[PDB]
């Protein structure tokens, strides 16, 4: 009837509540206009990118590899777009994303679940109950990391202080 | 409706001897029956009250706003803005960005909360116009406490909109901020 | 399985096959994901929602 996340608003219809982390939050209502599975895949992929980015932002600040020079995370993109590595990374991401396109075509026909790629190399969430809890934890942590990566980078621009530094001295 | 037929409602008439508008029946709160220029016929009383309520809310924030901003400038803001109030403060604030951040966040609230809610209400929805559910303090459990409350939100809010105006208009023609304006009663001795 | 296996073939012609492979750049399957909700788009989307 009414979304718990937004009580004054009514519950978005396509957001029945089956997907993990679904609190009926779709104020503009993209789910009503597009397939929810495609949006879920986009959410999971962007969020996984953001989780890795948020971790790497700090890991670079504490430790930059010795063979590479020491640059704050944001200053590095410009470095490696020339060093060569930048190309290698973006090259491999495209390579994996071609099979991502194939998986998206499977998703359109309903032969694959959104944000699912059977990656449990070490069988972490092989329990039905846990895989649920993990799916909920995954979507939350992804939703948080989306904010965190943007903050990290935008703070550097407004204040030349790798987060760890800035936090140390405001 | 708090005191229906007494303070609000059909029997009451702001312009007695003039018929209560055709579309102004009992249910809407704050209906003393005053739509002299007959907007009721052309406008959706739903949008109408979304507006009235919204305005009165931003107007209360705003009135108190000006009154407090003239007693206790937050010190950090104060130092940046140099004791400038109302009109000019907006101009200087708009520079520090205070007013720019406020614009972004209130607009984000609107695009997330306001816009969607109105679309639903006008289509038709359970939600009353202006009925965001906001009471963390679920301050009035009673429906009755809540009727008195809605009437009071509309009306305290109308004094609000009339007064924000007074504050601002007075400030344009005479320098003083509202706390300042009452003091220095005449206000024409010094255009300040 | 079956050691040497030759799979009888009666599918599209070689010319048609290379046209399919050309279709990867001419009409890839990427953007079709973002076409509108194809079952009914909520053609009966209730006004309240
Ligand atoms: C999310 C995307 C992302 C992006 C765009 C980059 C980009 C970059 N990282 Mg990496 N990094 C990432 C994730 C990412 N990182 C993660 C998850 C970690 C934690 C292990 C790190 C830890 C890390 C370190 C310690 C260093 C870099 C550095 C670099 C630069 C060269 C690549 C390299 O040596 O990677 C190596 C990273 C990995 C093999 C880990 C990633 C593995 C997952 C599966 C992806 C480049 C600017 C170097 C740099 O800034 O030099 C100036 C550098 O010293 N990164
Ligand atoms: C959201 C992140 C982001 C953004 C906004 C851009 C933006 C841009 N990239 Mg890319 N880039 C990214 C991530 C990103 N890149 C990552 C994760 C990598 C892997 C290291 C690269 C590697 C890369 C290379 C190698 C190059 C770019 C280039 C460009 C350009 C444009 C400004 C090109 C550039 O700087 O020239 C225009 C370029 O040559 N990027
Ligand atoms: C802590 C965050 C977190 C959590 C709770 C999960 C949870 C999950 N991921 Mg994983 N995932 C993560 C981070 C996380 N992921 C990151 C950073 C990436 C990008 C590299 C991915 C990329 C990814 C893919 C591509 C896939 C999964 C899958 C899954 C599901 C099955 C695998 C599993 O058991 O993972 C459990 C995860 C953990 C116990 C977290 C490990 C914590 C370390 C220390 C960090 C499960 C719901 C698979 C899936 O969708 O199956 C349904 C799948 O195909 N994940
Ligand atoms: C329409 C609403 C409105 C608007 C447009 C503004 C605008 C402004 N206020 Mg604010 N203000 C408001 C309501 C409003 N106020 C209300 C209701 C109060 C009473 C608590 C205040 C009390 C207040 C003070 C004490 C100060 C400002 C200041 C300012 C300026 C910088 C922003 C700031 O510090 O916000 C801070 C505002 C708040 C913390 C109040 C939040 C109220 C909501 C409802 C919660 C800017 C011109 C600063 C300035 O530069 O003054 C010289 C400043 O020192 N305002
Ligand atoms: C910047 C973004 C933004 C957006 C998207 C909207 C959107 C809207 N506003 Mg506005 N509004 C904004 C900022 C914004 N407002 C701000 C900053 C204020 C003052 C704090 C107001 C005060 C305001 C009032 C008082 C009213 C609107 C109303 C409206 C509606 C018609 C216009 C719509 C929902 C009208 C409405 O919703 O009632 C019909 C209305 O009466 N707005
Ligand atoms: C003294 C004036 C006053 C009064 C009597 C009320 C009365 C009420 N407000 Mg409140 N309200 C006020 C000022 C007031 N409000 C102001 C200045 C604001 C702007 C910050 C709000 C913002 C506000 C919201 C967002 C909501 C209420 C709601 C309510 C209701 C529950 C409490 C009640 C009718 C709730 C409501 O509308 O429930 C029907 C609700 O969700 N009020
Ligand atoms: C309100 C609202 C909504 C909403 C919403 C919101 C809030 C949406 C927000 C979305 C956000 C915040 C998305 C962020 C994505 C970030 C990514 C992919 C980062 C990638 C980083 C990479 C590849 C990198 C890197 C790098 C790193 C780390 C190391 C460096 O050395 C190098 C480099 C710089 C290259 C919903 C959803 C309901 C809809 C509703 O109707 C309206
Ligand atoms: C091993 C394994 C797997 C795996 C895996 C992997 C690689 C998992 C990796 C997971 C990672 C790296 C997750 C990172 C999450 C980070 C978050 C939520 C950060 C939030 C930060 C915030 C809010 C902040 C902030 C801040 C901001 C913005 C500004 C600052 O001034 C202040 C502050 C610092 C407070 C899988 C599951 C795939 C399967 C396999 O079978 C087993
Ligand atoms: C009623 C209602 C609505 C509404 C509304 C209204 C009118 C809302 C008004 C809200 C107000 C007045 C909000 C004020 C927020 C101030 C903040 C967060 C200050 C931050 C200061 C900072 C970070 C600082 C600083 C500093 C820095 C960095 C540098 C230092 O040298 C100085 C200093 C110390 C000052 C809407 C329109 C949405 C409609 C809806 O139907 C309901
Ligand atoms: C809803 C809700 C809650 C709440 C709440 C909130 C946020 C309540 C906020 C209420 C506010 C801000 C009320 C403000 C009213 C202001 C008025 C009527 C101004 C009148 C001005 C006049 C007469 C004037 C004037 C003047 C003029 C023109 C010129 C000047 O020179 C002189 C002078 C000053 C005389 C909480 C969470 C607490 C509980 C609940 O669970 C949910
Ligand atoms: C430009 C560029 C680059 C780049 C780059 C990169 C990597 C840029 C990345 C940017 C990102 C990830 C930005 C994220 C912004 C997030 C926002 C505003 C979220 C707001 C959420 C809110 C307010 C939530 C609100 C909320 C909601 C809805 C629900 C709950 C309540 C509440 C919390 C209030 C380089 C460095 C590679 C260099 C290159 O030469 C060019
Ligand atoms: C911020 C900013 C600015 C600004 C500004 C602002 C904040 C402007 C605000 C303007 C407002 C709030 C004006 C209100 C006017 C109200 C009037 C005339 C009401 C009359 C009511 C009557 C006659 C009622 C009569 C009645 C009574 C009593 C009895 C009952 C019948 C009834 C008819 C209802 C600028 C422009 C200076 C620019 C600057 O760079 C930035």
């Amino acid at each position: 009837d009414f979304s718990a996340a937004v009580p004054f608003l009514k519950r978005p219809s396509n957001l029945d509540g089956t997907l993990a982390g679904d609190v009926g939050f779709d104020p503009l209502g993209f789910s009503d206009v597009f397939d929810l599975r495609v949006l879920r895949e986009a959410e999971l992929k962007h969020g996984r990118f953001a989780m890795l980015a948020v971790l790497g932002f700090l890991v670079q600040e504490v430790y930059t590899f010795p063979f590479f020079p020491k640059m704050a995370p944001v200053d590095a993109h410009d470095y490696f777009v020339t060093q060569g590595g930048g190309s290698q990374i973006i090259f491999w991401i495209s390579f994996v994303e071609i099979f991502g396109v194939v998986a998206l075509f499977e998703l359109i026909q309903g032969k694959r679940d959104a944000g699912d790629f059977a990656f449990d190399p070490l069988g972490l969430g092989k329990d039905e109950a846990t895989l649920a809890r993990y799916k909920v934890a995954e979507i939350k942590h992804a939703r948080l990391a989306m904010i965190a990566i943007g903050g990290f980078i935008h703070q550097f621009w407004v204040t030349k202080q790798t987060v760890l530094e800035q936090l140390g001295n405001f | 409706l708090y005191k229906d037929g007494i303070i609000q409602g059909l029997g009451v008439e702001a312009i007695p001897g003039a018929g209560r508008p055709a579309n102004l029946d009992g249910t809407l709160v704050g209906d003393v029956g005053f739509d002299p220029l007959g907007f009721s016929n052309w406008l959706d009383l739903r949008w109408a009250r979304e507006a009235e309520i919204k305005h009165g809310r931003v107007a209360m924030l705003a009135a108190t706003g000006m009154i407090v901003q003239d007693a206790y400038k937050f010190p950090g803001f104060e130092g940046e803005f140099g004791g400038a109030a109302m009109m000019k403060l907006h101009n200087l604030a708009v520079e520090q960005g205070a007013m720019q951040q406020l614009l972004l966040w209130l607009g984000l609230l609107e695009i997330i909360s306001g816009v969607p809610a109105i679309i639903q209400t006008l289509n038709g929805s359970e939600r009353q116009p202006g009925d965001f559910g906001f009471d963390p303090l679920n301050c009035g459990a009673n429906p009755d406490t809540l009727a008195r409350r809605q009437l009071t939100e509309l009306k305290n809010g109308r004094l609000a909109m009339i007064a924000v105006g007074g504050m601002v208009h007075h400030y344009l023609l005479v320098g003083r901020g509202p706390i300042e304006f009452i003091t220095n009663i005449p206000n024409f001795k010094n255009p300040l | 399985l079956y050691g040497k296996y030759a799979p009888e073939y009666d599918g599209p012609t070689f010319r048609e096959g290379l046209e399919y492979v050309l279709s990867f750049a001419w009409k890839p399957p990427i953007l079709i994901a973002w076409k509108p909700r194809a079952d009914l788009d909520r053609a009966m989307m209730d006004p309240a929602r």
